[PDB]
């Protein structure tokens, strides 16, 4: 069992002014949990924010799934074929820069089991930035949120 | 941004070094002072074998103090005049 | 504008309003017609754009056809913008060979006497209705599509939405009456339409059972509720999904589960179609 | 595991209509073409895997049921789990029905003293609505006076509403063993997944096997389970018209979210979340976590 | 006189919703395709013959004094310790 309030409390402490929204979704764009910088009080102010976050996750899951079928690892580091045999790589970070924001898509390598609570779709951590945001701090926040979510989801397979 | 990194970056900037620039091997992490009108991309794209360098543009008059170890680069912005 | 359900006695009009209307539709009786001055017929027929005549297939209909022809002549002499539709009714007990021959006989008997009268400019449609089937809902939907002046814009929107999102079939239902306002250019299967009609029944019944907290608050809801969205996956590699468009409208689409792996893009196109529909149906200048 | 269920009653009380609607996937309008039942129609129903229900659809005529109490007394009333006697409320011979019900009760006590009696007072839709309660309590005061020999509950049934599924769910709830284990499983699943209401159905008949409603349940209707059973049976018939099998249902209401997914090989589970902040994709694999847990439990066992 | 303005409004909102859609069918793997235009490559050399910009990264090197080098190597170590001293919970 996954508690989305636990994930919202875990992602609420990694949110600053330059990082408005942090969300966790699947590769098909299905949103699991998300946070925000300012908490809305109006109902419609929550609804349009949820629709925007759902659209961002829906586009970002397909933008991750376009790049997951490409292996550029043999096209670097000219060495022996055993090294190429050790290059079975999967995508784990993706940064997209815009004029009025930044987007970071990082795949959460869930522990416990290879078929614990996902059917060949890794959970993706989406970090939304702004113009004044810095991409290197977003990578540190992404690796901290990944190593905390993986330890949080290591106790999955909850019974009855 | 943490508070101790913010006060350390405020300790980076002074009346001599008017701009502080913290950056990884390829991505920025922290800025202070006047970091604008280029003078950030040249710090991000910078790479050399040695560890202590002083660089200024030949079409400008801004001198940058650059150190690089453990995949972390610190840039200090001050005018050459 | 109103919808007038004409016909004769024992034609099936009251059963039509029991099935469709009782789960502006007006039922004139099978007697005291336009020759009688019991009602202001010229005042009503100016404000009425759709005229429906119910014809029994099993019973003799030549007197019904003469009454239909004099009613068409009356409403054309009242206003030239009325739409005339013919509802061939009580086809549940008829065989498959009987329906085509009855439709051919009724259409050949009607469209030649239309030329014999001389009012060849007006279009008269023909529909095969039965209260025990869903063909009465489809016939009333095709009647309602003529009255809406915004049908080609919604039809082109549904066409480009079905072409862009790989959606096999789309309808724009009204949830209270199970009558679809618009559909795409592909034909309407009866097997698709039955499950699309009962999808609204399942959604409305479960939302009536469990939508008790807030929902029907008398003053106002303190929080704005989400739109009702549903997804049903079937075993024959087909997915049905609904999204609530307006306070009375919904969009049921049929999509293969191969194409529902990219359901986020279909959700984005559904949101853009929601914006288009809510901007079309808003009051403007 | 075989359970023997007797379905007795007067002539034309509607026993074959209930058997066809609940178990043989009929509708209410198709039971008008049902013929008379000659002697006993034995039915074997696979209900929840290893449990098999032996339904003895006995004929309600007088020459059949004089033969039931005289010659076939050892064949019928021995090893009876649940005796269902059906009472027509529109019958003009209720005093004649009471003597025959007493004879069937005496035969059931003399042959199988550990059995449960269900008195289904059928055809309640023929009674006007405001008289539909105090008439039924008029009969319920009589039969509970009559049936002091065994455990007896009287239920008002009709095939034109939701009371039939309530009565047959109450009948088959006693036949299912270890129901506190399933109730504790549903309680722990609703506590773990933060669900307001968890209802477990059967796959074919869609009878409510078990349910658990928390204090945060938005539904206030006391007859909601059989209504939802009628909804999913009507949609299963709608899918069977298209020659397709309904697998998953997902809903996102204004303040709720209902999910109908298969739980075991013979069950369907309805999970209702009262929190709109919980997304569909969290709950749709929160159910799959418990499904993988019970699959790992049933693989070893 | 007013229906044509409504028709123009519906035409422009149809154009808006047509431009706002996503072509899902174009968003697939159309790869493993033969080449189409392998000949039009001489435009690359005739445009990038010189084009006045083939210029290396400049960063014109002066030599650091030991005071500023000591200052920045003392500052970079404690900033690296600040980087690895980060934590999610406060
Ligand atoms: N079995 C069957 N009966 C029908 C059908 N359509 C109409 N009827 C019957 O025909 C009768 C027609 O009555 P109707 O003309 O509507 O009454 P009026 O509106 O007052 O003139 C109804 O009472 C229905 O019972 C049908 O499709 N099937
Ligand atoms: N109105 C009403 N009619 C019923 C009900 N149950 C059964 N019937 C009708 O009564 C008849 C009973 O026939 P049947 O089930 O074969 O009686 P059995 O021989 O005792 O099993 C059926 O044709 C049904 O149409 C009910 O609850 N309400
Ligand atoms: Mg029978």
């Amino acid at each position: 069992m996954i508690k989305p309030k636990k994930l919202s409390s875990l992602m609420k402490q990694a949110v600053e002014e330059t990082v408005p929204s942090i969300m966790v979704f699947t590769t098909t764009g299905s949103l699991l949990a998300y946070v925000s910088f300012e908490d809305p009080k109006d109902g419609l102010k929550r609804l349009d924010l949820a629709k925007r976050v759902r659209s961002i996750a829906a586009l970002a899951g397909n933008m991750y799934s376009l790049y997951t079928a490409t292996n550029p690892s043999p096209l670097v580091a000219e060495s022996t074929d055993d090294v190429i045999a050790h290059q079975r790589d999967v995508l784990f970070e993706t940064i997209i820069e815009f004029e009025r924001g930044k987007l970071l898509i990082a795949a959460i390598s869930i522990d416990g089991a290879e078929d614990k609570l996902y059917s060949k779709d890794p959970l993706l951590l989406g970090i939304v930035g702004t113009e004044n945001a810095k991409e290197g701090m977003m990578q540190i926040k992404s690796e901290l949120l990944k190593e905390c979510i993986t330890n949080e989801l290591s106790t999955l397979g909850k019974p009855v | 941004m943490d508070s101790q990194l913010s006060e350390n970056l405020l300790k980076c900037v002074n009346e001599t070094y008017r701009g502080a620039m913290l950056v990884r091997n390829g991505l920025p992490i922290a800025t202070a002072g006047d970091v604008n009108a280029e003078e950030q991309r040249v710090i991000c794209e910078w790479n050399s074998n040695a560890v202590s360098e002083v660089l200024h543009l030949h079409d400008s008059n801004t001198k940058i103090l650059i150190a690089t170890k453990e995949s972390c680069v610190l840039g200090l912005i001050y005018r050459n005049t | 504008r109103k919808i007038i359900l004409m016909g004769l006695r024992r034609s099936g009009k009251s059963s039509i309003q029991k099935v469709v209307f009782y789960k502006s539709v007006w039922d004139f009786p099978g007697q005291v017609d336009v020759f009688d001055a019991a009602f202001d017929f010229e005042s009503i027929f100016t404000q009425v754009g759709a005229l429906i005549f119910v014809i029994d297939a099993q019973d003799d209909y030549l007197d019904a056809l003469a009454r239909l022809h004099v009613t068409v002549a009356r409403v054309v002499t009242i206003n030239p913008n009325i739409c005339i539709e013919v509802f061939i009714h009580k086809v549940d007990g008829l065989s498959d060979e009987f329906k085509i021959d009855t439709q051919r006989d009724i259409q050949q008997r009607t469209q030649d006497e239309l030329a014999d009268i001389g009012l060849e400019n007006v279009p008269i449609s023909f529909h095969l209705t039965s209260i025990f089937d869903h063909s009465i809902f489809e016939a009333f939907s095709r009647v309602i599509q003529k009255l809406i002046p915004q049908l080609p814009t919604l039809e082109n929107l549904l066409n480009i939405f079905c072409s862009n999102s790989l959606v096999e079939k789309a309808y724009l239902f009204d949830v209270l009456s199970k009558i679809y306002v618009a559909t795409d250019s592909s034909p309407v299967d009866v097997q698709s339409y039955e499950i699309c009609s009962d999808f609204i029944d399942v959604i409305l019944d479960i939302g009536s059972i469990y939508g008790r907290s807030s929902q029907l608050k008398p003053g106002h809801s303190p929080e704005i509720l989400d739109e009702t969205s549903s997804v049903i996956r079937l075993s024959n590699d087909l997915v049905l999904f609904l999204r609530e468009m307006n306070q009375y409208l919904a969009l049921i689409c049929i999509v293969r589960a191969d194409n529902f792996e990219k359901s986020g893009l279909i959700e984005y196109n559904v949101q853009c179609l929601q914006t288009a529909i809510q901007s079309i149906f808003s009051p403007r200048t | 595991m075989r359970k023997k269920v007797l379905l007795m009653g007067r002539s034309g009380s509607g026993k074959s209509s209930m058997r066809s609607i609940v178990f043989s996937n009929y509708v209410a309008k198709d039971t008008r073409r049902l013929g008379a039942t000659i002697d006993i129609e034995h039915s074997h129903v696979r209900f929840l895997g290893n449990l098999v229900l032996n339904l003895w659809d006995c004929g309600g005529q007088e020459a059949f049921m004089e033969n039931y109490l005289s010659a076939q007394r050892d064949h019928i009333f021995r090893n009876v789990q649940v005796l269902i006697y059906v009472f027509d409320v529109e019958s003009r011979e209720f005093e004649r029905d009471l003597v025959t019900f007493r004879n069937c009760l005496e035969a059931t006590v003399a042959n199988s003293p550990q059995a449960r009696v269900f008195c289904l007072i059928h055809k309640m839709d023929l009674v006007q609505e405001d008289l539909r309660d105090l008439v039924f309590e008029e009969r319920k005061a009589i039969l509970l006076e009559t049936s002091k020999d065994l455990e007896t509950t009287c239920l008002a049934t009709s095939i034109w509403d939701e009371t039939l599924f309530k009565a047959w769910s109450a009948i088959v709830y006693t036949l299912i063993p270890n129901t506190p284990t399933l109730e504790s499983h549903l309680r722990e699943f609703a506590k773990a997944a933060e669900a307001a209401e968890v209802i477990l159905f059967e796959r074919t008949t869609f009878l409510v096997i078990s349910s658990y409603s928390s204090e945060s349940n938005p539904a206030t209707d006391a007859h909601r389970f059989e209504k939802i059973s009628n909804i999913v049976k009507q949609f299963k018939l709608s899918c069977s018209k298209m020659q397709a099998q309904f697998t998953t249902f997902e809903l996102r209401g204004g303040n709720f979210s209902a999910f109908i997914v298969p739980y075991t090989e013979d069950t369907y589970i309805l999970v209702v979340i009262a929190d709109p902040e919980i997304e569909s994709a969290v709950t749709l694999m929160n159910i799959q976590s418990a499904r993988r847990f019970i699959e790992a439990s049933k693989s070893a066992s | 006189r007013k229906r044509e303005e409504e028709e123009e409004w519906e035409s422009k909102v149809y154009d808006v919703a047509k431009n706002k859609f996503i072509d899902v069918f174009s968003l697939r793997l159309r790869t493993e395709a033969p080449q189409r235009d392998p000949r039009d490559n001489i435009y690359e050399e005739v445009l990038d013959q010189i084009d006045s910009l083939n210029l290396d990264p400049k960063y014109d090197v002066a030599k650091p004094t030991e005071q500023e080098t000591e200052f920045i190597i003392r500052k970079l170590g404690v900033l690296i310790d600040d980087i690895n001293n980060i934590k999610l919970s406060d």
